[PDB]
This record gives C-alpha cells, structure tokens and sequence, in this order.
C-alpha cells in the first residue's frame, strides 16, 4: 500500500485585476489514495457551491483534481484552499498570491 | 503531428459504504471528451467536449454499456485481488487502468496501451508488442497465466490497431477546429525582490494548448536546471494550460538569464528577457 | 470509442 502526499497550487484563471471577475482554481495532483477533501476559502470561511472535475490520473497513476469558483479578487480580500488527506497530520492550507 | 486517445479507469472499494466507486475519464490528447461516475444520479457516458456531441444514441447506449460492464468487472477484480494478496475484506483499495493508443501524422498505429495498477503500483501492463505481459509479482502472474489462456492481447491488439484508431481519427476530423489548433503561450518575466542581495525571476506561459511545453532558464547561456524552480502544468479551466519557471538572481545580474520557451503553437522558441 | 472488457484477472 502506497501513500503519496498531494502537490498543490492555487492560483486564478486569468491575471488578477481587483474588481474584475475571474476564477480561483486549486488543482491538487500527484496523490495516492484517492480520497481527498479540498476547500477554497474566502477570508478564512469556506467558499459554497465550488466545483471539481472528475477523478483522474497521471503517467505514474497518483490523482490529479480541480477544484475551482468563480471569484472577484479585490485588495483586502485572502483566499486560500485549504486540503485534507490521510498523509496529512492537520490539513494544509495554502493561500493565494496573485504572483504565483 | 502525433495524437492519442486514453481511458482512464478508476474503481476504489469502500465497505460499509456500499458498492466500490467507479470513475472513467476519456480524453484525446489534453483533451476531456467523455466520462461516467456510478455515483452519478443516473449514471451514462456524458459528453464533454463540443464535437462529441454529435454522435448519436446508439454510441451513447453502446458507450454506456461498457461503463456499466466495467463497473461490474472492477468489482469482481477487487474481491479477487483480496484473495491474491491475502487480504482482509475490511480495507479500502484501489484498481487502476488504462488503455489507448498513439497516431502518427500518418495516421497508423504509433504504440498501443494497456495497463493495470492496484494500490498504486503496477500489477500487470501489456508489452509494446500487444502480445505478451509483464506481470509485477506472483498475483500478477496468475493473471497472466489466465490472460493468456483466453488470448487477451489478442483481442487487445485488434481493437488497438483497428477501433482504437479508426475512431481517433474519427474525432480528430470532427473535432479538427480545437483539436487540431495549438495555441502557443502568452509568455512574460517578472520580477520580484526577496532582500537587497537577491530577487526572483520568474517566466510565465500562459493560455497554451497542448499540455507539453518547455520552459527552462539560463545564466550566461548555461541551462540552470538544479537552480530552477519549475510548478507543474496546471489547467487554466478553459482548455488550456499554465506554467511558470523561476530562479532566485543576485541583484543588478538579471541581465544575464535568459528564458527559453518551446510550445508546438510557436514557429520558433523563444528567448525571453526581464525588461524592467 | 471503448473497448467491451470480456477477461477477469
């Protein structure tokens, strides 16, 4: 039984302008098993309606998922995703920076 | 150039949850065109892309048909793998498979696919030949052994050979419009002070499709691979894919790295620049 | 297109 612990990036769909409308995506890849649970978050609070694509997998066989909402990136306003899953001892949370 | 058609097959078993979950995916190169979860409603073969939308009931039926079948055949595997590995019936565990083929420009047979992978390790793969098998470990073996009293790759070679591309084809043509166009990177350097000693740069490609793309920087010409920090390629949600690239620079020393961008959708790579 | 899996391992 392997475990592999899952890579993750959040980032938008399009370069952030505050005040225009975009999407926050968090894709979490190259883990195994494939039970995982994925929040995006606003200003700490978990985002509602997110939607994902459907489970698949690489070359070596770990998962990769999207997770994504449409968004308004603003000044003030932090995102974040924020993962669980059986290698983690607490979940990760990883915020967004509009650079990366 | 070159294309490819994968399915991709996922069954992860959950007891006292009901029935393993079986997830299927198809894609023509970086391309999602179909898929089918048992914990759908109502669960079909949908489509999910524009140009598979108009093949008719029949396909659809048929399609879905065999995602059913799948289902019912992961299960039986998963109950077997319990008894090969000595297995408790209390367990999650996983089956993986995947199968597809490769065209070359001129539209033959390029190399065929079909493997097996169970808790994350490879169990038991067809060879390139689409004759024989490479079995990982004595459970795999019997597989083997099975597969090839009833001529499995066989039957594995003539759909690979035949429907396998036959139907990429197929959708290559149909789907010609996306399928067929690449769109290169929209591509820039930024630059991002990290103390007065040093500060990152980093080469961005963005919008491109297909997936596969080099991005690399060099320092007096010299490719910076241990120094590089490369982000997997990740999916924008619109089809296309990002990348980026980036290497921590002593100050007033941008000017000596260069980065360098090749993508199918550029006629030349490019050579990039930060321009402050 | 699929292929119809009529093999167990």
């Amino acid at each position: 039984m392997i475990q592999r612990t899952p890579k993750i990036q959040v980032y938008s769909r399009h370069p952030a302008e505050n005040g225009k409308s975009n999407f926050l995506n968090c894709y979490v890849s190259g883990f195994h098993p494939s039970d995982i649970e994925v929040d995006l978050l606003k200003n700490g609070e978990r985002i509602e309606k997110v939607e994902h694509s459907d489970l698949s997998f690489s070359k070596d066989w770990s998962f990769y998922l999207l997770y994504y909402t449409e968004f308004t990136p603003t000044e003030k306003d932090e995102y974040a995703c924020r993962v669980n899953h059986v290698t983690l001892s607490q979940p990760k949370i990883v915020k967004w920076d509009r650079d990366m | 150039g070159s294309h490819s058609m994968r399915y991709f097959h996922t069954s992860v078993s959950r007891p006292g949850r009901g029935e393993p979950r079986f997830i299927t995916v198809g894609y023509v190169d970086d391309t999602l065109f179909v898929r089918f979860d048992s914990d759908a409603a109502s669960p079909r073969e949908e489509p999910r892309a524009p140009w598979i939308e108009q093949e008719g009931p029949e396909y659809w039926d048929r399609e879905t048909q065999i995602c059913k079948a799948k289902a019912q055949t992961d299960r039986e595997d998963l109950r077997t793998l319990l008894r090969y590995y000595n297995q408790s019936e209390a367990g999650s565990h996983t089956l993986q498979n995947m199968y597809g083929c490769d065209v070359g420009p001129d539209g033959r047979l390029l190399r065929g696919y079909h493997q097996h992978a169970y808790d994350g390790k490879d169990y038991i793969a067809l060879n390139e030949d689409l004759s024989s098998w490479t079995a990982a470990d004595t459970a795999a073996q019997i597989t083997q052994r099975k597969w090839e009293a009833a001529r499995v790759a066989e039957q594995l070679r003539a759909y690979l050979e035949g429907e396998c591309v036959e139907w990429l084809r197929r959708y290559l043509e149909n789907g010609k419009e996306t399928l067929q166009r690449a769109d290169p990177p929209k591509t820039h350097v930024t630059h991002h002070p990290i103390s007065d000693h040093e500060a990152t740069l980093r080469c961005w490609a963005l919008g491109f499709y297909p997936a596969e793309i080099t991005l690399t920087w060099q320092r007096d010409g010299e490719d910076q691979t241990q120094d590089t920090e490369l982000v997997e390629t990740r999916p924008a949600g619109d089809r296309t894919f990002q990348k980026w690239a980036a290497v921590v620079v002593p100050s007033g020393e941008e000017q000596r790295y260069t980065c360098h961008v090749q993508h199918e959708g550029l006629p030349k790579p490019l050579t990039l620049r930060w321009e402050p | 297109r699929r292929k119809w899996r009529r093999w167990h391992l």
